[PDB]
Formats: structure tokens, sequence, C-alpha cells
């Protein structure tokens, strides 16, 4: 079970280094490398690829994922994208009545 | 990936390998080289995603002038 | 079907499934796949080496490896 | 039926891998390895060991103080020009399965190589006549020359020693500092490497 | 091997078969070899299908039409 | 505020906007490939853990 401690201390080191990087970079500069969703990309979804094994690899196969409509987001919107908070102006309707706003679905 | 790379383990293997293990090793190598190139570009201050914060005029953001209402009626 | 192709969170059920499959393999005396499944699943180097030496057929060296492991 | 077929197919594929690797047979294109569909028997046609002149390789077999005169350094030798030692594509790996590669394939290769190595059946006597016939055929067909007796004896001896060394290296080492089948695992790791798998002829059809 | 069954089966036949198999010695299992009579899906005719309509299912489902042929 | 920082900011922005087509194409390709590797982090992490 010491492997669990090894894994958790690895996570702790990773998050501590991320924190130090963001504190050293954000002071006087705007860094978007750490944010995963801020340079938002609406990738295409071709159906030619079928096996779907190690999608990042197979550069030719991954080249079918042509990016369309690139966009930038307000940092608060990116923060809302993280976690499961709903978007600001979402309107969810069910049985001709308003319900609690829904978070975006998560797809692979 | 760099806390313990797979390219150290693969030569030292004691169990049967598979194409998938080499797939994962090549993928993590690509991760490493991409991050290295990203850091090299950032160091040279040639990275578009990293820009200095811009100054904001305190007066403009507070109150709406007549021209801005006229531009709302515009749109 | 459940022994392979499962997520990291499914390690407990995967381990139980492998244990059941090893029971069945031992019962049928299909010891080759039995030794293969242990050598794939086992973590320690001593277990792997001893199991391989036992499967090949030489027993004294397997005994020595188990001695060292214990 | 499917499970029994998979087991027998893996066993016979281990036998076929050993058979191909020992005599350095290459160009095992997927239209030459006939496979049964009732049993798992695996047999390949067009079995011709590949021979290349010493000048066109880095082999140092003739350099161990052979009695062959230094003028005659173009004698043939068994060699595997293909980058991958034995044919093992991703499809066979997926069919055999994660467990099979350690359960049956490697263990059976080790068992065969252990049985056929100087254990009251020493190949040094058997391989001599067939290596002599192979060498005389190679000389007659390629070099278009006649080999005199002593040079033929030296070439046969060198090839027999090389073949028996290839067979003997697969045997598990007497000491137990490492797991058995370790050399077989090294060969499998070489054969599955995508860098080695890609660097091959298109007719070899590595993707299947 | 087909006759080797417990007490509900005929007693004399099972005991005689046991005596035959035991009395042979090491020659009773020297015949053991990898199976060679495996039957594909094409043989043992079951691949034939037929379009059927099911109340629960929304659309037609291709069942196999030869379970008991 | 500070006037020096901005001239530095404006000079930096002009320098980035004046880059050669090859360099900015490389930057765009790096971002695209980074996001492509981003989209499949979970499967890669699980496979690495299993291995």
């Amino acid at each position: 079970s010491t492997v669990l401690n090894e894994k958790d201390e690895a996570i702790n080191r990773a998050v501590a280094e991320k924190l130090r990087q963001r504190k050293e970079s954000d002071r006087g500069w705007v860094n978007l490398t750490d944010d995963p969703f801020n340079p938002f990309l609406q990738f295409t979804n071709p159906d030619s690829i079928l096996e779907k094994g190690h999608f990042p690899y197979s550069s030719i196969a991954a080249a079918l994922f042509e990016v369309d409509q690139s966009n930038y987001f307000d940092p608060e919107i990116t923060q809302l994208i993280k976690d499961k908070k709903p978007l600001p102006r979402t309107l969810c309707f069910k049985d001709n009545a308003l319900t609690t706003p829904l978070p975006p679905s998560i797809y692979e | 990936t760099q806390t313990f790379p797979l390219a150290k383990l693969l030569p030292r293997s004691h169990k049967s390998l598979t194409t998938d293990a080499y797939e994962s090793a090549l993928l993590e190598g690509k991760i490493a080289v991409l991050y290295s190139r990203i850091e090299e570009l950032k160091r040279q201050r040639k990275w578009s995603l990293r820009q200095p914060k811009r100054f904001i005029d305190p007066f403009t953001r507070e109150s709406p002038t007549h021209w801005d209402h006229l531009l709302a009626e515009m749109k | 079907e459940l022994s392979e192709g499962q997520g990291i969170d499914n390690q407990k059920i995967s381990d139980a499934n492998q244990d059941a499959l090893l029971e069945v393999y031992m019962s049928l005396q299909e010891d080759d796949m039995f030794y293969g499944t242990w050598r794939r699943r086992a973590k320690y180097f001593e277990t792997n080496a001893a199991l391989s030496y036992e499967q090949i057929g030489i027993w004294d060296k397997a005994l020595q490896l188990y001695e060292a492991a214990q | 039926n499917y499970w029994l077929f998979r087991k027998q197919f893996t066993a016979q594929y281990a036998s076929f891998i050993f058979m191909t690797y020992i005599m350095c047979i290459n160009s095992r294109q997927p239209q030459k390895i006939h496979i049964n569909e009732g049993s798992g028997n695996i047999w390949t046609s067009e079995m011709l060991p590949t021979k290349v002149a010493t000048g066109k390789t880095h082999s140092t077999a003739y350099n161990n103080s052979t009695l062959d005169p230094a003028v005659k350094a173009g004698a043939p030798i068994f060699y595997n020009t293909e980058s991958v030692p034995f044919r093992l594509t991703p499809n066979i790996q997926k069919f055999i399965g994660e467990a099979g590669l350690e359960g049956i394939l490697s263990v059976y290769i080790l068992v065969i190589a252990n049985s056929l190595s100087d254990s009251e059946f020493d190949m040094e006597q058997y391989l001599s006549l067939f290596v002599r016939d192979e060498v005389i055929s190679w000389f007659a067909q390629q070099h278009r020359a006649s080999a005199q007796t002593n040079q033929l004896r030296e070439i046969v001896r060198v090839n027999v020693e090389l073949l028996t060394k290839r067979v003997l290296q697969l045997n598990h080492i007497p000491n137990s500092q490492n797991v058995a089948t370790q050399f077989v695992l090294n060969l499998i790791s070489q054969a599955v490497n995508p860098r080695n798998l890609a660097y091959t002829d298109s007719a070899w059809m590595a993707y299947l | 091997s087909k006759h080797l069954k417990p007490l509900p089966y005929y007693h004399q036949h099972s005991h005689t078969t046991l005596r035959i198999l035991g009395k042979l010695g090491g020659r009773n299992r020297t015949f053991i070899k990898p199976v060679d009579n495996l039957k594909t899906d094409s043989e043992l005719f079951q691949n034939v299908e037929a379009m059927f309509k099911i109340h629960g299912l929304p659309n037609e489902v291709p069942l196999s039409i030869t379970p008991g042929l | 505020f500070d006037k020096r920082r901005e001239t530095e900011r404006k000079q930096y922005l002009r320098r980035l906007l004046s880059r050669s087509p090859t360099e900015i194409a490389e930057e765009e390709s790096l971002v695209i490939e980074a996001r492509k590797f981003e989209l499949a982090a979970k499967k890669m992490l699980t496979e690495r853990a299993s291995l």
C-alpha cells in the first residue's frame, strides 16, 4: 500500500509545481498554457476512423480532426467549465416549467 | 509522465510486451517533446498565448455616456 | 470478458475475476494458461522467476527462488 | 471450440516461430503461412533459408581463426536480413491475447529450444549433411563456382557452429539471477517494436 | 468415455468400462492429442437468420431460425 | 500605472504580430496538437497506470 502514498505525493508535487508556476507567471502576465479550455477549440468529428486506439497517436488519423471556429473565453467562464457548475445564462425547460440549470454533458 | 517515464521500464521488462506498450511509450515521448518545445518558445518570449496584462481606464467602465446609449439604439 | 479491458477504478472486481479464472484454470489442469495468468498478474520479480522456472519443469531452482522470496 | 482453437493456434504458432527463427527464414509474407481451421496446425510453404555473403554483412564468424585462407572471404553464412527476427504482427498478438503471450508462446519456444539442445540429441552431427547440401546448392546457383574439399569442410563447420549457437542462446542460463525465457522475451520485444516492425517491405504486410 | 456415468446409469456397463480403461495402463491416454474435429459455424447449421417483429422491440430483429433443425 | 510597462507591452505585441509566417504556423500547429493530446488524457492516464 506504500504505492498509494507514492501516487498521492506525486500528485501533491505536481499540484505544488503548478501552483508555483501560476504564481510566478500570472504576476504581471496573462498565461493561458495551464488553462485547458481557455483557447477553446470546436474540433470536427469525422467518422472515417473506426478502431479508435490511442487517438493522440496516428498523426495522419488525428489530422482528420480539423479545428473549426476557434474561440477565447473569459476566465470566469473557463472556471465555470471546470467542475460541474452550469453556464451563466443557461435556461433549462422541463414539463413547461423552469428547473435547476444543468451542467454540460461530458463526452469522450 | 516525466515523474517516471516508460522508456526506462521497457528495456527492463520481465513480462511479454505488446504493441500497445510501445504505443503508450511513443505517446508519452510525444507529450514530453511537445511540452519541451512549448517551454522553449515561451522562454524566447515568442508565445502568443502569453501576453502582458493591459491597463484599464477607471473612468470608462463606471458610467455610461450619451454616445454609448446612442450606440445601443444604433445596434 | 471482465478480466481485461476495465478501468483503474475496477481493480478490485478485476482482481476477483482473475482469482475466479485462476480457480477454474487450476481445476481443469490447464496449468499453462494458469502459470501465464499468474506471471502476467504477479508484481514481484521473485514470483515471476520462480513460476517460470517451475512451468519449464526444473524444480530445485524454483524451490530456491521461493526460498529467497520468503 | 474457440478456446481450444486459440490454445492450439498459439502452440503451433510458437512452433512455427521457432522453426522460422532457427533457419533464419525471411520474407514470411502472409500468403505463405497456411493455417488450419479445424485444428490449430500452422505450416508455411516455400521454406528456403536465406544466405548472404560475408562481404555483405558484419558477421565475424569466419574471424575466429578459421583455417580458411584470407583470400576466400566471400563464403556464405546464415543471416536474417529482415529487421524483425520472426513474424509477429499486432493481429496475432490481439488474437492470442494478453495472457497467452506469457502462458503458451514463450514457454513453448523455450521448451522446444531446451529439448533440441545437446540433451542426448546433439544437432552437431545431424546438421552437418544438410548444411553441406545447402552450401553446395548456394555455390552452384549463385557464385557459379566449385568449392574444393577443405574449404567446403570449413564453411560447413562454421555454419553448423553458428546454427547451434543460435539454438543454444535460447536456452535458459544455469544460474537463476533472472527469469527463464529471458532471451525469448528479448526476441519478442525486438519483434514487436514498431520501429523494427515498420522498417520492412510492403509485401510483408506488417499491418496484418 | 461416453458410458462413464454414475449409479443412475447401468451399473455393469460403467464398471466394465472402468475396468477396461484401468486395465489398459499407460496406453489408455497415449492417444490424447490436440482436437482435430472442431466444427465451424458454417457446419452445425445455425447461421441462417430470419426477420422477426417483436412487440417490445421497436424494429425488426434478425433472430436465428434453426435452433432445433 | 506606469508608462514604461505599456510601451513594453505595445512593443511586445508589435513584435509578435511581425513574426514570420512559418513561426506562427508552427505555433498554431503546436497549439492544435496540444489540444488533440489534451482531449484524450483520461484514457492515456488509465493505460499508463495499468502498464
